[PDB]
């Protein structure tokens, strides 16, 4: 069980995903990263079945790569949400589906922060704030809660936290340190892990 | 199995197979499955070799003490009458066809039948077990009103034969059994003495 | 394998006025894709208060009465008055419930007076779940007829619209529109509709005709 | 299982069964109870002296549980038999109800089973 | 559904009723049930909704073709054949189950198909969940060479039966009459079934329902 | 279902939404969760409706012959254990019941949450039902024991509304009771349509 | 059931020169909610609509799979597909995965980019089409949505009545199921316009 | 009876003026095999009332030796009283329904017809305790192919004379024996009127094959 | 379904019931089960009638063909072969019990069976479909050696009616035809024509 | 999962339990007890199936405490022992089995400190330490690497923590307090919890 989060200001595109690989009874990794980096301005969170995870996300971030070398321009977060989407929806009904569950988060210049949810089946929606995983039941009603369309960054970090506060309180897994980023008009910024 | 009864004026005719199956391992071919229930009333016995046993041993022990009791033979529609209340009350323990026949003074020469379930039904003739199946068309085209003695005898056994040659699990030897007011007569038929049909082999 | 139930359709349907209430059925008995018959009411006479609506299977629903029927006349001896609308529903949890591990498959409306004199309904589940409703729908048809009574009924989704008492008059003519609007959609409800209208004056019945397909 | 009617009215309105329990109750030796202010003494004749008894085993106060004891009089061997019925019974409060019995409640039950005593077939 | 044929004195009557079900639930109370083929041709269709019609289409598509290229009248046998072949190599996974009539060169033919793609050349069939009771209609009252008018009659009472003791079947009767000189295709024959009346009106005035948001985008 | 119970200074708060469903279909929207089963204890409602309610109703009878004989008022410890222990018997049977027991006795403010599996445990906060999940993370981050009286009828009040909002299967008005020394209240009914035009 | 894993409701319904199409806002997985604005209905034309509902996935694969198919054939016959052979283009797709369908039950509104005469169809995930002179009603609450068009829906109704009838018949059935609502949607398609709105609606 | 052995098709029935007709063939199949080819699925009840069944031989017996006992023991008390025929399935409905509600049903359903008091009667009982009344009743296949035909002369003539409905009766008969494959040509008709049960047979019907030279 | 042919010296005779069942609804109270494959060759079909339909129709194109090429009239042997190849490979999809008979001139009248499973046997008379169990015991004592035509028909229509008598699933008309140099002659009993055996009452 | 663990040393033992109460992905009680005083030198620490924990484990407490009462002394830990087990063992192929894990420690006064396992077959085993739950496939080699027979309570406790360490870092559940107990000669004493 893997956590997924977004959160998108006015202006940025806030994330966070657990560190934790478990296998059976142990956690036997507590620096995971979960994120990928398609394009200067676009990350691509990736939970899901062992192996379907890693192997959608990476043929989805040389792809987005590619269009880039080709092209000469990178693609916008929704082109490259609608892309994963195709691909995604395309292997449901093959011999090759993938067994993922995403979130992927982008800066346009044009069209500002966007945060899209997709799940397993390829449904892809907009948000304004998304989790995956067990974590998400606990988490978005403090999301719907507290948050508004403007949050700065400052007071979104916290809301994060409070998020991550109430998993360490009441859920039954132990996810002790998350990945943070920021994703704004001047590209992916790493901030410091939130841990417990 | 293939077991079969039938009525003529003054008694009845019973006949049998003699062959008990597990699988297509035949454990006894000259098994005895007409068996006396009191001295002119007899059962024929298909399905479990078990159920069948048990259900006509504790039958004859009902029926022989009723007799003592009422002083008189047996009526044969009372022997049925027991057969169907014990394999109707029980039908889901047991796996039990039978035919009851025999001769009372009252009613002269009686043939039920108590298949699987538990209805009972008295017949002009009966047949039964596996093998009977193959033998519909043949009694249905043969069986005449008037039958003698010596003719329903003849009619068992090549009934009975004819059953014996396609049913797998029919076969060995023909045990029949002829009873009136004044007995029972038992006879087997065997090797030779079977009725003999050919093979139809080609021209 | 023996099963012991088979659903038999059905449309029950229970409204309380100030001083009135509607029980209302089809009178169409199913089985599989075939009529049983075209005259069988789902509703039934309790006292001269208290009327019950009963679908589902109909083997439980011809148990179920005959039992609610012994219970007032046992209640009616041994406390020397009849029951009341609210202690026959009261009892008919407790009937539904004591065959909680092999349920009665019926859905249950009682509509009548209460001891005020005012309408009363009290809708139920299988296993005898309940409580007091202003109007409700049971069985067969009960999605298609509920939406339309919260809206006209219960004035739900309505701006700018007075929220007036409901009068017998248009309470009926809501429960004629319902079931004609249920036997063109729903395969089960069809044939008849009867209507009970309990009041302080007694039960009286109406009967309309409904598509027979 | 024998049910003979043993404890019956006689003519006065009297249970000449529970009269005569009582009468074995009397030549029981004696107790005393005393409820103090912040105290409560039980006192009993022991039955005997005898030099040569083991004193341990033939005491008349027993605790039912830890906030609750009691003495008798009358018949020893009927009093060990309701003792460990209370005792049995002290242990189902607690087990349900997670508090200690109060007195009365204790009291009570072993009113209880003594009046079925005198009201049951074959007892 | 219910759905049938018969092979009158000069031809073939064919027909149906005209409801769709979804689970219980009366989806269309007014389909159309028998489907042109050729204009010889018609197939009344019962079973999976969407493999009736687009296996009747493909047929009759095929035929138009066949048709073109000889510049003949198509047979009836030949609309069997292409039906049956295709509905065997589905093994049944084509749901349609068929009543196939009409009058070529060599007269009156009528046929049921059914989904694994056995056929059977008749003088009348029944088809869909109401065939029982349609058929005891034509059992009991059907005769070899009906004038027009008795076999309209007849097939018509085989669908009101089906109609009214069929859960699966209602509303409308549709037929289709074909004869060497004619064809009528009657739908609907006949409308046993109507919606009561509406005693209430529930006209809901303007500004009833509250509106958060609009937009009016003009168009040329 | 959305069920939620806190002790605090003051008593206990106890909320629940309205809505019953079969299936996807909303059976009720005026469904009654709080279950009074006397003037000093509530019980709650959630898993079957029958279940609670008749249980429930059984522990109501049970309670009153208990204060008849022993002439005083059952402890919510004993009262709560009554409950468990006539619903143990039943394990495995297809039973669903999730209901907090909510009274003050001489330990003061008392809460338990009792189901069907067997489980019987104290606490200082519960919420129970499909949307239990939703109305944890709002009351968790809101709850304190110190909460002032409004305070807490806030809380417990935007805890139900925030788990109908995403719960399917929660929804309705929310119906708010609180447990004071002398006896419950109810505190309020108000439809979730009327609360989202409020929040 | 696949049909009820996303919930959601869609309805068309026909009045004197205009057509409305209707839609709740709902994207769910099972109980839980996922977001309150999710579209259902997709723009085919200037005066016809498409509406999906069932498995969320296959609504937005059909509808662009359509669009594909839809440019291409407009790109070739140099003019604006007729409401009919919309129907006929859906069929074809859905029909071509009888084996393995998309998990979707479309309804079409529109009116005829010539004559301007209403339509309105729905399809089941197979491609069987039904044309109706009333409403057509698709999704999670189906019985709800025919309870309350049955008994509010008039012939010839004008855009103003046909607004209120849609909107109540949307709003009411919604009320009725768990996994629909959040919201309703609702485009009337005139000659001259089409005029969108959002409902004021229950959001549990 | 968990699985039922020898088994019996459809039984008809008809209200007519003065009284009601029932009908069933005389088969006992088992399985696909018409093994027992002249029984008597009906049974007069008493002098008001007669049963004919459907399904299970063996429990149709049963149910046979039941109620014929308690006929006879409410004979014996020569008191005036006698069940009547809605009486008789009043105790049939209990009985199937107690049966189904212990998981052992007996496997038949059942017609049951009567004259009492100027009134024809006419009920239904199942193996579940399913039960009820009407102008006409068809078990089984009956249901599918001889119903639609009852219903339909009943819509244009609610009254029929005794011999307009057992020329029906014979009708429906027809259909069976052409259409079920598990029917026999070889049934009986029973009649109750104001002079009680009459049970006629063994009926035949005439059948028509002219189809089976119309294939072209 | 039940089914026959019997050998006579010049010919053949075939014979069914009419009876075509879905469960135990009859859909086809008439079926023609005996089905030409070439002038002097048919076949009686059991089992699956959607398969036998599809092979019969396959196979009539087959020989069809091989008889213009060779022109020359063929084998019965080599309809039966055709069958047989067609029965045994696509065995595990077939539900297929087939007797072919007919008439050529170089072995004159023959019958051969293909019952499930595709092996192929010559005999002197065969019988199958569902129906055939009952009337095994009756065949195997009234079948007699040089029977004829007259005879073997009259012995085919008693068969086909003791087996319709009990099995529910065969019934209806008998139909019959007779094969030999000179032609084939089809009829129908129906009704009172039908061979008919008293019920044993009393 | 509930985790239990005891260690005996000279004239004592040790036990220490979660605080956890759990159903489905939440914790609803953080402070919850799996001890029941037997007696004032007997501990019976109860995991397993719902109803069945508590109802066994009082079930026993009442009796051992009767016990008490009937006769004036108490019994054994090692009599305690084995009554729990013919009970245990008793109800296994009965209509009411209860499906439980247990520990019993206690001191007795002439045999010194005793701890005995036991599963829900109620097979019976005295060990020098035990643990139960899944934490104890993480636990029971640092008992067996670092365990001496005469280790002090002092020490005992610190062998204790790097158990509850060890869940802490490498265990995928999240238990973070553990109620702390050691019985002696002097009854039974209530050490802090060890909390994280
Ligand atoms: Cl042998
Ligand atoms: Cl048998
Ligand atoms: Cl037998
Ligand atoms: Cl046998
Ligand atoms: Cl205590
Ligand atoms: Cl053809
Ligand atoms: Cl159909
Ligand atoms: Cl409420
Ligand atoms: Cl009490
Ligand atoms: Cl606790
Ligand atoms: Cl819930
Ligand atoms: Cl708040
Ligand atoms: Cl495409
Ligand atoms: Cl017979
Ligand atoms: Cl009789
Ligand atoms: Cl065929
Ligand atoms: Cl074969
Ligand atoms: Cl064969
Ligand atoms: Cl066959
Ligand atoms: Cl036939
Ligand atoms: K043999
Ligand atoms: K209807
Ligand atoms: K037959
Ligand atoms: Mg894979
Ligand atoms: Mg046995
Ligand atoms: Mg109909
Ligand atoms: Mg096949
Ligand atoms: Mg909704
Ligand atoms: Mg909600
Ligand atoms: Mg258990």
């Amino acid at each position: 069980m893997e956590y997924l989060i977004g959160i998108q200001g006015p202006d940025y595109v806030l994330v966070a995903s657990d560190r934790v690989a478990a296998s059976n009874i142990v956690q036997m990794k507590d620096d995971h990263d979960k994120m990928f980096k398609m394009s200067e301005k676009i990350l691509l969170l990736c939970v899901g079945e062992a192996g379907d995870t890693v192997q959608f996300a990476e043929y989805i971030q040389k792809n987005v790569q590619l269009y880039k070398m080709r092209n000469g321009y990178e693609l916008s977060p929704t082109a490259a949400a609608n892309f994963t989407r195709r691909n995604l929806a395309d292997c449901l009904r093959s011999r090759t589906p993938y067994h993922v569950n995403l979130l992927l988060a982008g800066y346009d210049e044009h069209e500002g922060p966007a945060l899209y949810y997709m799940d397993y089946l390829a449904a892809l929606a907009k948000a304004p704030f998304a989790a995956h995983g067990y974590g998400a039941f606990l988490t978005l009603s403090i999301l719907d809660r507290y948050y508004t369309p403007t949050i700065s960054r400052e007071r979104a970090v916290e809301l994060l936290r409070k998020c991550l506060e109430e998993l360490q309180k009441r859920f039954i897994l132990n996810l002790p340190t998350f990945s943070v980023r920021i994703i704004d008009k001047n590209g992916i910024h790493d901030l410091d892990n939130i841990s417990f | 199995t293939t077991i079969m009864a039938v009525q003529f004026d003054g008694g009845v005719v019973l006949g049998a197979d003699s062959r008990t199956t597990t699988g297509s391992y035949i454990a006894n071919r000259v098994t005895d499955k007409l068996t006396p229930i009191h001295d002119r009333i007899f059962c024929c016995r298909s399905g479990s070799a078990a159920d069948t046993q048990a259900v006509a041993d504790a039958v004859t022990y009902q029926l022989g003490f009723h007799s003592i009791e009422l002083n008189e033979p047996p009526l044969v529609h009372t022997a049925a009458s027991l057969f169907k209340e014990m394999c109707y009350r029980y039908r889901e323990d047991l796996m039990a066809g039978i035919i009851i026949a025999g001769w009372d003074p009252q009613e002269g020469g009686q043939v039920y039948s108590v298949p699987m379930g538990g209805m009972m039904v008295r017949q002009s003739f009966a047949i039964g077990g596996s093998g009977s199946s193959y033998i519909y068309g043949y009694v249905d085209a043969t069986y005449r009103e008037g039958m003698t003695k010596e003719e329903c005898l003849q009619f068992t056994a090549n009934a009975l034969a004819l059953a014996m040659e396609r049913d797998g699990s029919s076969g060995g030897v023909i045990r029949l059994a002829a009873i009136a007011e004044s007995g029972v007569e038992r006879q087997v038929l065997l090797g030779d003495q079977i009725p003999k049909f050919a093979v139809a082999t080609l021209p | 394998r023996f099963s012991p139930y088979v659903f038999n359709g059905g449309t029950i349907l229970a409204i309380a006025g100030e001083d009135f209430a509607i029980v209302a059925s089809d009178t169409r008995l199913s089985e599989g894709f075939s009529i049983h018959t075209r005259d069988s009411p789902k509703c039934y006479k309790l006292t001269d208060k208290t009327v019950i609506g009963c679908s589902g299977f109909h083997g439980d629903c011809l148990t179920l009465t005959k039992i609610i029927e012994a219970r007032l006349k046992m209640y009616k001896h041994s406390n020397n008055k009849a029951m009341t609308t609210g202690a026959i529903a009261a009892m008919l949890s407790t009937i539904l419930y004591s065959r909680r591990f092999f349920p009665y498959y019926v859905y249950n409306i009682i509509g009548g007076l209460d001891e005020e004199g005012k309408g009363a309904v009290y809708s139920f589940d299988p296993v005898g779940s309940y409580q007091r409703d202003s109007f409700k729908a049971g069985g067969s048809a009960s999605a298609m007829l509920q939406p339309l009574l919260d809206n006209q009924v219960g004035f739900k989704n309505m701006q700018n619209v007075e929220h007036v008492p409901l009068s017998l008059d248009r309470a009926m003519r809501l429960v004629k529109d319902v079931f004609i609007s249920a036997a063109e959609r729903d395969v089960y409800t069809g044939d008849a509709l009867r209507i009970c209208i309990v009041t302080k004056e007694g039960i009286r019945e109406e009967t309309v005709s409904l598509r027979k397909d | 299982s024998y049910d003979r009617a043993i404890t019956v009215f006689s003519p006065d309105g009297h249970l000449f069964q529970v009269e005569y329990a009582q009468e074995a109750v009397k030549k029981g030796s004696t107790a005393v109870g005393v409820r103090g202010r912040d105290i409560v003494v039980l006192g009993v004749e022991k039955k005997s002296v005898a030099k040569l008894q083991d004193e341990r085993t033939v005491r008349k106060i027993c605790a039912l549980d830890d906030n609750v004891c009691m003495a008798f009089a009358g018949l020893t061997a009927d009093a060990r038999i309701v003792i460990n019925r209370a005792r049995v019974e002290c242990q189902s409060h607690r087990l349900t109800v997670e508090d200690p019995v109060t007195v009365e409640y204790i009291t009570r039950y072993i009113a209880s089973l003594k009046q079925r005593y005198t009201q049951s077939n074959g007892r | 559904t219910t759905i049938a044929g018969v092979v009158y004195k000069d031809g073939i009557v064919l027909g149906a009723d005209t409801r769709a079900t979804e689970g219980m639930v009366v989806a269309d109370k007014n389909c159309s049930k028998i489907h042109f083929i050729s204009p010889n041709i018609y197939c009344c269709g019962a079973g999976t909704a969407a493999d009736t019609d687009m296996t009747t289409q493909l047929i009759s598509s095929n035929l138009e073709l066949h048709s073109l290229s000889t510049g003949r009248l198509p047979r009836v046998v030949t609309a069997n054949r292409m039906l049956k072949q295709m509905l065997f190599r589905y093994q049944g996974y084509i749901g349609a189950a068929l009543v196939l009539g009409g009058v070529d060169v060599t007269g009156p033919h009528l046929y049921s198909i059914y989904p694994h793609g056995s056929t059977d050349k008749l003088p009348y069939v029944t088809m869909g969940s109401g065939s029982l009771a349609a058929m005891a209609v034509f059992e009991d009252k059907f005769r070899p060479d009906m004038e027009e008018e008795e076999a309209k009659n007849l097939v018509s009472e085989a669908i009101a039966a089906g109609i009214f003791n069929d859960l699966g079947s209602g509303s409308n009767i549709d037929l289709c009459v074909i004869s060497k000189n004619k064809l009528d295709f009657l739908r609907p024959y006949t409308v046993p079934n109507k919606k009561g009346t509406r005693l209430g009106r529930y006209r809901c005035e303007k500004g009833t329902t509250a509106v958060l948001t609009e937009k009016i985008t003009p168009l040329e | 279902t959305t069920t939620l119970a806190f002790k605090f200074r003051h008593g206990v708060i106890v909320a629940a939404d309205s809505r019953a469903t079969a299936g996807a279909y909303i059976a009720s929207q005026t469904v009654k969760k709080v279950i009074e089963i006397n003037p000093y204890l509530l019980g709650t409602m959630a898993g079957g409706a029958a279940d609670c309610s008749f249980w429930e109703r059984l522990l109501a009878r049970q309670c009153r012959i208990y204060e008849l004989r022993n002439k005083e008022r059952i402890s919510v410890a004993a009262a709560s254990k009554l409950l468990a222990n006539m619903v143990y018997q039943y394990k495995g049977m297809g039973l669903s019941m999730g209901t907090m027991i909510c009274g003050w006795d001489k330990r003061g403010p008392g809460l338990y949450y009792v189901d069907s599996e067997g489980n019987r445990i104290s606490g200082a906060t519960f919420s129970v039902g499909s949307g239990s999940v939703y109305a944890y993370g709002v009351m968790d981050r809101g709850y304190s024991y110190d909460l002032e009286v409004e305070q807490a009828y806030d809380l417990a009040r935007r805890a139900i509304y925030q788990a109908t909002y995403r719960d399917a299967y929660s929804g309705g008005a929310v119906n708010l009771y609180h447990v004071r020394e002398d006896g419950w209240i109810r505190v309020s009914s108000d439809n979730v349509a009327d609360l989202h035009e409020k929040y | 059931s696949i049909m009820s894993y996303n919930g959601g409701a869609v309805m068309a319904m026909k009045g004197k020169n205009c057509v409305a199409i209707a839609a709740d806002r709902r994207f769910g997985i099972q109980a839980q909610m996922v977001t309150t604005d999710f579209q259902k209905i997709f723009p085919m034309g200037d005066r016809l609509y498409i509406g999906l509902a069932g498995l969320a996935t296959d609504v937005q694969t059909v509808a662009q799979r359509l669009k594909f198919r839809l440019n291409l054939y407009e790109l070739k016959e140099g003019r604006q597909i007729k409401p009919y052979t919309l129907m006929s283009m859906v069929a074809n797709l859905l029909y071509e995965k009888r084996f393995g369908p998309y998990y979707t039950e479309p309804v079409i509104a529109g009116l005829d980019p010539k004559t301007f005469k209403p339509f309105i169809c729905s399809l089941d995930l197979i491609g069987c089409p039904m044309v109706t002179d009333d409403f057509v009603v698709s999704g999670t609450c189906a019985e709800q949505m025919y309870g309350m068009c049955e008994s509010l829906w008039e012939p010839n109704m004008d855009p103003d009545h046909l607004f209120e009838t849609i909107s109540q018949a949307m709003l009411n059935a919604v009320d009725r199921d768990a996994v629909s609502g959040m919201g309703v949607i609702v485009h009337i398609i005139e000659k001259d316009k089409i005029t969108t709105r959002t409902l004021k609606a229950r959001m549990d | 009876t968990q699985n039922p052995m020898v088994t019996g098709t459809s039984v008809l029935g008809v209200k007519f003026e003065g009284g009601v007709v029932i009908a069933a063939d005389m088969l006992g199949s088992y399985g696909s095999l018409a093994r027992f080819r002249n029984i008597s699925r009906i049974m007069r009840v008493n002098n008001s009332t007669m049963l004919g069944a459907s399904g299970d031989y063996a429990d149709f017996q049963y149910l046979k030796q039941v109620l014929g006992q308690m006929v006879i023991d409410e004979e014996l008390l020569g008191d005036g009283h006698s069940y009547s025929p809605r009486a008789i399935h009043s105790w049939l409905t209990r009985a199937m329904y107690s049966r189904r509600s212990k998981m052992n049903p007996l496997w038949n359903t059942m017609v049951i017809g009567g004259y009492a008091d100027g009134e024809s009667f006419l009920g239904y009982v199942d193996m579940l305790g399913v039960a009820y009344e009407a102008p006409s009743l068809a078990t089984g296949y009956g249901a599918y192919l001889a119903q639609p035909l009852l219903r339909e002369v009943l819509e244009k003539q609610p009254v029929l004379s005794q011999t307009e409905a057992r020329d029906l009766v014979e009708r429906c008969m027809r259909v069976l024996y052409y259409r079920d494959a598990r029917s026999y040509n070889r049934f009986q008709i029973a009649t109750v009127t104001e002079k009680g049960v009459e049970i006629e047979g063994p009926l035949s019907t005439e059948t028509n094959w002219d189809i089976a030279h119309m294939i072209s």
